[PDB]
RNA sequence: AUGCGCGCUAGGUCUCUGGGUCUCCUGGGGGCCGAAGCUAACGCGUUAAGCGCGCCGCCUGGGGAGUACGGCCGCAAGGC
RNA sequence: GGAGGAAGAAGCCCUUCGGGGUGUAAACUCCUGAACCCGGGACGAAACCCCCGACGAGGGGACUGACGGUACCGGGGUAAUAGCGCCGGCCAACUCCGUGCCAGCAGCCGCGGUAAUACGGAGGGCGCGAGCGUUACCCGGAUUCACUGGGCGUAAAGGGCGUGUAGGCGGCCUGGGGCGUCCCAUGUGAAAGACCACGGCUCAACCGUGGGGGAGCGUGGGAUACGCUCAGGCUAGACG
């Protein structure tokens, strides 16, 4: 449970419009559902409890617009749904609660599966939020702002303390706004092996990055000299860490020899 | 500015016509930990009832701690009813050094290092209202010197 | 009282009385038994309670507890008594001890095997 | 015999960010960006409001963990702090940087206390030019703390140190990474540290 | 169900018994309401159960029990 | 043993049958090497005794180690013991299954007759750790023998009253004594233990050096405010 005037303050930041709709995960009881219902035109949830459910089936027969959907959150078809519920709507929003341990994997899912979204509200934790809206040249930058950047534009809109919960957690809570671009900032000619790169580069924050890239890769050692080469080609330092770099940097290594 | 914590809560009956009514009470103590204090006894029909109540007699009957490096300026034994309290200075790095009642209502006063000790009837009522008229009979050098010297 | 008084009489002490004289001042006694049987507790309560009448090494005679789920204790058992009283039980202020003697660790104990004997089960 | 087997279970239990493994914590593994709740079966269940002695016990057991000494060794410890002159608090803390696998971990040879202690313990390290093997070692102001001459050849030694090039050492320490060694200057300061705790609820659990 | 002596701390009313410059003033007793104060409360409150000083007697959870043994007193019951 | 190590391997338990808990623990990669094997190897031991001295103070000469081929050094070296109590409140830490006032638990309150976070088992979790619990004894909490620091109308506690012995206590104004009282100097208060500082065993326990502190008592010298005593005066207590 939370304080029923900053849900208000996160739907805000959603622009939510009487013609957009909303997907939501995880409603619980459903605070959040009810304060988007009011200000939005179409509302469904994915939710499976059995438990929490006859309170949510309750709280929620006021409205004609929400619908519940008893379907595993990343055992669906997503395209098949936004298709076959979304035929009215102008533009289509979600904004969701996380529970923990499996936020970022959902995030990534939806990302990856290109759905036709304008953008992603979501509480998240303050910690992950930092991580995912990172300039190049942070502390805290990493894999995880390269695959979030290739699929949008992030940014944190606001903080929650730790304070404003009656059950006290041990974290903090921010609120992140994650507007869908019109296709990736930069052509990849494997999404596959940009993916592996990326992972690879960050294995290890000390080391420098020719070092990662040479061993991290499954098959780097066999072709040692092709990667100093390649990377010199590219007007890229070996000595350099794999921090500094930006997404174009990394991309134009990602092109190097495929 | 205020914050919140409670002494204790207990439910009390009486007699009715072939039946028991039960109402609560609640021991409220508020701070601001910065010299000023304020406690509170609410009686209702309900607990939640009972905890406004509380905390609002607590918003007016008012005191403030002449605190000194988070200490009291001087000994003091209070007797209220058959309760007694102790109250004694300590020096910096010491800690509260009290029960839970006498720890709670010092706490939020912003006493930070002080030796405290319980004497006779240790019922939490009677102890929280000594601890109370404890520190509104406290004085500093400057006002024994205004009073004396003028 | 006036400080006269204080000077001409004084203050008395308490004197602690033990809650366990049959041990005379010691941790443990041997004994052994001559009656096992069972008894009744008082009246909030309602069990069997095996009870051991021991004769010790010092000259009393007193009854001792028998605890755990099962015992194999005779008549001539010999036995290591313990302090302890059971409330319910109106005359036992001792126990007995659990594989010492005669009496051995109940068996198949899991979880407080400290007491109770039980050496401890070794599982492959 | 210190405490052997999973660590960030305590990152856990406490509520808070214990720097107990090394650098695994400082990436999205620390078992805190994930499952952030107390370990168990009842770790996301609702929390009854904790007791004092509960609030004072998790404090103490916080401090404690962050150091990794017994309750025993502890406990000494802060009966010599309590018994010396000045606040307790901040002499406590001073004595339990001022331990050996303490410096050597803060100097940045290991990238956690649990290998610092196992470097010092192989003796790998040497205090004022002579083998010192002990975790317990307890280390004045004016003592210079290096790595043993066998040991510089290590690649673990190495690969530590090559890290800490161009990073500030705490203000109470300097470093000298070319030669590999250290000097103690004096005794740290109670907002030198940056420790999660608040030492009153410490003193307060020890009072009783 | 309140040990004795002394000192201090607002008054009002009824009554017993003395003395004066006689409608009042000043002593010594017996009660009732009540300042401050004390008490866990009932209540006490210049006749204190308030503030103090001096001296004596007594208490250390209930029952067993004012019981058992011993001693002293008494003709006995019995008492300490 | 250390570092790395999955949105999370099996087994077991729970489940709303969607997963979540054990859990970076593990499995694996890299790394350091308790034990163990070779080569050295102690401090503790310089005197007694002889050599010129003087038979002295001075200077030279050897002999002597139970501990022990131990501690400790120099190389080579393998991931190489974890248990115990508790989880209703006091008091930190919750869920299934077995039994149904039975078997039991119990330090107090009490729990057990179909839900029981209190018995037994399992999963999980707290606390300590080569230790952990139990019993016996002492102090504390106990201001529960109350000097510091309690009380006696009704909770236990005012003698059934008077006279009075010993004892305890005692008005104010000057003096003498200086017994109590206070102060100064000095002797003692052994060594070890306690405190502080420094130092030697790789640190600490342990030990060493130094510095004080110390209730009390003896001796010598000072003060007279209060208690005491010896002198004198007063009327406010008391007596006539
Ligand atoms: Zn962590």
């Amino acid at each position: 449970l939370i304080d029923t005037n900053i849900l208000n303050r996160i739907v805000d930041h959603a622009e939510v419009t009487e013609k957009t709709g909303v997907i939501e995960i995880g409603p619980g009881i459903g605070a959040l559902t009810e304060q988007l219902a009011k200000r939005a035109k179409k509302v469904v949830a994915f939710e499976i409890d059995q438990r929490l459910l006859p309170i949510l089936k309750d709280t929620l027969s006021p409205y004609e617009n929400v619908t519940v959907i008893h379907q595993d959150v990343l055992k669906a078809d997503v395209k098949s749904v936004i298709e076959e519920q979304f035929q009215d709507c102008d533009e289509i929003m979600v904004v969701a609660n996380l529970p923990y341990y499996v936020t970022t994997p959902i995030i990534m899912k939806l990302l990856e599966e290109h759905l036709p979204l304008k953008g992603i509200v979501v509480m998240l934790q303050k910690e992950v939020a930092e991580r995912m809206a990172a300039d190049p040249s942070s502390k805290e930058y990493g894999s995880l702002s390269i695959a979030v950047q290739f699929y949008t534009e992030a940014k944190t809109v606001m903080i929650v303390p730790k304070t404003v919960f009656v059950p006290q957690p041990n974290v903090d809570s921010a609120v992140i706004r994650l507007i869908l671009r019109d296709g990736p900032a930069v052509d990849v000619e494997n999404e596959s092996f940009f993916f592996q790169l990326i992972k690879a580069s960050f294995a290890q924050r000390r080391k420098t990055l020719l070092n990662n890239l040479v061993n991290n890769l499954p098959e780097g050692k066999a072709q040692k000299s092709t990667i100093e080469q390649v990377l010199e080609e590219t007007n890229i330092d070996g000595k350099r860490r794999g921090e500094s770099l930006s997404i174009e940097e990394f991309a134009a290594l990602s092109n190097g020899l495929y | 500015d205020f914050e919140e914590k409670m002494i204790l809560i207990r439910r009390t009956a009486r007699m009715q016509a072939g039946g028991r009514r039960f109402r609560f009470g609640a021991l409220v103590v508020v701070g601001d930990r910065q010299g000023r204090v304020g406690l509170g006894f609410g009686k209702a029909p309900e607990v939640p009832l009972a905890v406004q109540k509380a905390g609002y007699y607590a918003r007016r009957n008012m005191v403030e701690v002449p605190l000194q490096n988070g200490t009291i300026p001087h000994e003091i034994e209070v007797e209220f009813g058959a309760s007694k309290i102790v109250l004694k200075p300590a020096a910096p790095g010491t800690g509260v050094i009290a029960g839970a009642v006498p720890r709670a209502i010092l706490e939020l006063a912003g006493v930070t290092d002080i030796l405290t000790k319980e004497l006779g009837s240790r019922n939490p009522i009677n102890i929280a209202y000594a601890t109370m008229e404890a520190l509104r009979q406290l004085r500093t050098k400057a006002d024994v010197e205004r009073l004396r010297k003028g | 009282p006036t400080i006269n008084q204080l000077v001409r009489k004084g203050r008395e002490k308490v004197r602690k009385k033990s809650k366990v004289p049959a041990l005379k001042g010691a941790p443990f006694r041997r004994g052994v038994c001559t009656v096992v049987r069972t008894v009744t507790p008082k009246k909030p309560n309602s069990a069997l309670r095996k009870v051991a009448k021991v004769r010790l090494t010092s000259g009393y005679e007193v009854t001792a507890y028998i605890p755990g789920e099962g015992h194999n204790l005779q008549e001539h058992s010999v036995v290591l008594i313990r302090g302890g009283r059971v409330k319910d039980l109106p005359g036992v202020r001792y126990h007995i001890v659990r594989g010492v003697y005669d009496a051995a660790g109940v068996k198949d104990r899991k979880k407080s095997r400290s007491k109770y004997g039980t050496k401890k089960p070794k599982e492959a | 015999g210190r405490y052997i087997g999973p660590v960030c279970r305590l990152c856990r239990r406490e509520g808070v960010k214990l720097y107990l493994k090394g650098e695994r914590c400082y990436s999205p593994k620390c078992a805190m960006e994930r499952r952030p709740y107390p370990p168990g079966q009842h770790g996301q269940k609702r929390a009854r409001r904790p007791s004092d002695y509960a609030v004072r016990l998790r404090e103490k057991q916080k401090l404690r963990r962050i150091y990794g000494i017994s309750e025993r060794q502890f406990r000494n410890l802060f009966e010599e702090a309590s018994k010396k002159k000045g606040v307790t608090g901040s002499v406590f803390l001073g004595l339990l940087e001022s331990r050996l696998d303490n410096v050597v971990y803060r100097l940045g040879f290991a990238v956690s206390r649990r290998q610092a202690r196992q470097l010092v313990r192989h003796g790998h390290i040497t205090v004022n030019g002579r083998r010192v093997d002990l975790p317990s070692y307890r280390v004045r102001p004016g003592d210079e703390i290096a790595v043993a001459e066998k040991s510089r050849n290590l690649e673990l030694i190495r690969q530590n140190l090559e890290a800490m090039k161009g990073r500030k050492v705490g203000p109470w320490l300097s470093l000298d990474v070319e030669g590999m060694k250290g000097k103690f200057l004096r005794l740290p300061d109670r907002e030198d540290l940056a420790l999660p705790v608040n030492e009153q609820l410490v003193i307060e659990f020890y009072s009783r």
